[PDB]
């Protein structure tokens, strides 16, 4: 499952 | 350290044929949870910054032309420009962000394949300014030429010169598609001054026979 | 417009230090992280690590987990990378950028313009502007070929521009050649209309901001 820290500017919603 | 693997490295093309370019992802960076691919496309021109062109693989960014699309999903992706043109000419990084650390793929230089175009010569005498620091160097340019292989030779007095000049040759213009060349003989102002006829001779597949550009030292 | 303006391009001694700037506009700069990334010669992207532009929290590479410090600045919206003990493999172009920035609110991604630093212990030269004047030489077809050249400096890079940048169509700025001397020499050139050289000024703008020197050369028939 994907890291939601790697680059914190993404929202994955 | 999800490697990006970027295919082919270098891919030319004709204008308006379209370009299809694949990225490997080395771990699958789709999300079954919300259904995206954490992969992003970018676009680098020389001495510029790269450029965003979509997120979550298809989504496209504002300005992009239609022309661009992005697909893919899992392990392997795809950015395609359906009618490629002039200003295309770059080099395309594919990119992702599923994991820490965030990666990017090698690279695909784009270029364009066109029309033989022969190049324009010009010859260019040394400077007083420079001749006052005591040396002294002479510029030719090719200008607008396709494609990139182009010879250039410097004579002195009609001999051929050996190992004091140096050149480069520019990337591919983002609107004619073709490249532009300076190559520069320098010399001590002592050696400038034993001469009289400075001269390049440039050879290239749009020229059927060398073409020399001289000057004498005087005028 | 949102803008990433980074600062100078700068030459450094190995072992030392360097600390490279980035100043934020157009965009709420405690809402984005600002990340760091190397573009190492001919090599590839690398993620350096981020600072979140609100709180500070940071974030590194394993790469450059040990030499390299993000720091922020809330009040004049600025995010600085620090890198100390400098190897001459360091020598890249250095960038900040707010990298996919998708939030539910916005999407952008802005990146600015590079700071290239160069680790040496070389001499460090400014550049010798001598002008290409148009001549019987550099005509052709109702255009004529005129230029700047950028000789002995060291180290890269020179921007030049034409007219304080209102001549774009037409030039060229080539590629730096690396003579024996270890200096660079580049060449910037604009075709203009031939008819026109008698009423027309051509003055190129050399920056070396790894001197922080500037020229201007009128170029004249």
């Amino acid at each position: 499952n994907p890291d939601p820290n790697a680059n914190p500017n993404v929202d994955p919603n | 350290d999800i490697v990006m693997t970027q295919s082919p490295d270098s891919l030319a093309v004709s204008l308006g044929e379209r370009a299809t370019i694949n990225c490997k992802s080395s771990q699958n960076i789709l999300y079954s949870s919300n259904n995206k691919n954490y992969l992003a496309w970018y676009q680098q021109k020389p001495g510029q910054p790269p450029k965003l062109l979509f997120y979550w693989a298809s989504t496209r960014e504002s300005g992009v032309p239609d022309r661009f699309s992005g697909s893919g999903s899992g392990t392997d992706f795809t950015l395609t420009i359906s009618s490629l043109q002039a200003e295309d000419v770059a080099v395309y990084y594919c990119h992702q962000y599923y994991s820490s650390p965030l990666t990017f793929g090698g690279g695909t230089k784009v270029e364009i394949k066109r029309t033989v175009a022969a190049p324009s010569v010009f010859i260019f005498p040394p400077s007083d300014e420079q001749l006052k620091s005591g040396t002294a160097s002479v510029v030719c340019l090719l200008n607008n030429f396709y494609p990139r292989e182009a010879k250039v030779q410097w004579k002195v007095d009609n001999a051929l010169q050996s190992g004091n000049s140096q050149e480069s040759v520019t990337e591919q213009d983002s609107k004619d598609s073709t490249y532009s060349l300076s190559s520069t003989l320098t010399l001590s102002k002592a050696d400038y001054e034993k001469h009289k006829v400075y001269a390049c001779e440039v050879t290239h597949q749009g020229l059927s026979s060398p073409v020399t550009k001289s000057f004498n030292r005087g005028e | 417009q949102v803008h990433l303006v980074q600062s100078g391009a700068e030459v450094k001694k190995p072992g030392a230090s360097v600390k490279v700037s980035c100043k934020a506009s157009g965009y709420t700069f405690t809402s984005y992280a600002i990340h760091w990334v190397r573009q190492a010669p001919g090599q590839r992207l690398e993620w350096m690590g981020w600072i979140k532009g609100g709180n500070g929290n940071t974030r590194y590479s394993q790469k450059f987990q040990d030499r390299v410090t993000i720091t922020r600045d809330t009040s004049a919206s600025t995010a600085y990378m620090e890198l100390s003990s400098l190897r001459s493999e360091d020598t890249a172009v250095y960038y900040c950028a707010l990298l996919t920035v998708i939030t539910k609110d916005d999407a952008f991604d802005i990146w600015g313009q590079g700071t290239m630093v160069t680790v040496s212990s070389a001499s460090t030269k400014g550049p010798s502007v001598f002008p290409l004047a148009p001549s019987s030489k550099s005509t052709s077809g109702g255009t004529a070929a005129l230029g700047c050249l950028v000789k002995d400096y060291f180290p890269e890079p020179v921007t030049v521009s034409w007219n304080s940048g209102a001549l774009t169509s037409g030039v060229h700025t080539f590629p730096a050649v690396l003579q024996s001397s270890g200096l660079y020499s580049l060449s910037s050139v604009v075709t203009v209309p031939s008819s026109s050289l008698g009423t027309q000024t051509y003055i190129c703008n050399v920056n070396h901001k790894p001197s922080n020197t500037k020229v201007d050369k009128k170029v004249e028939p």
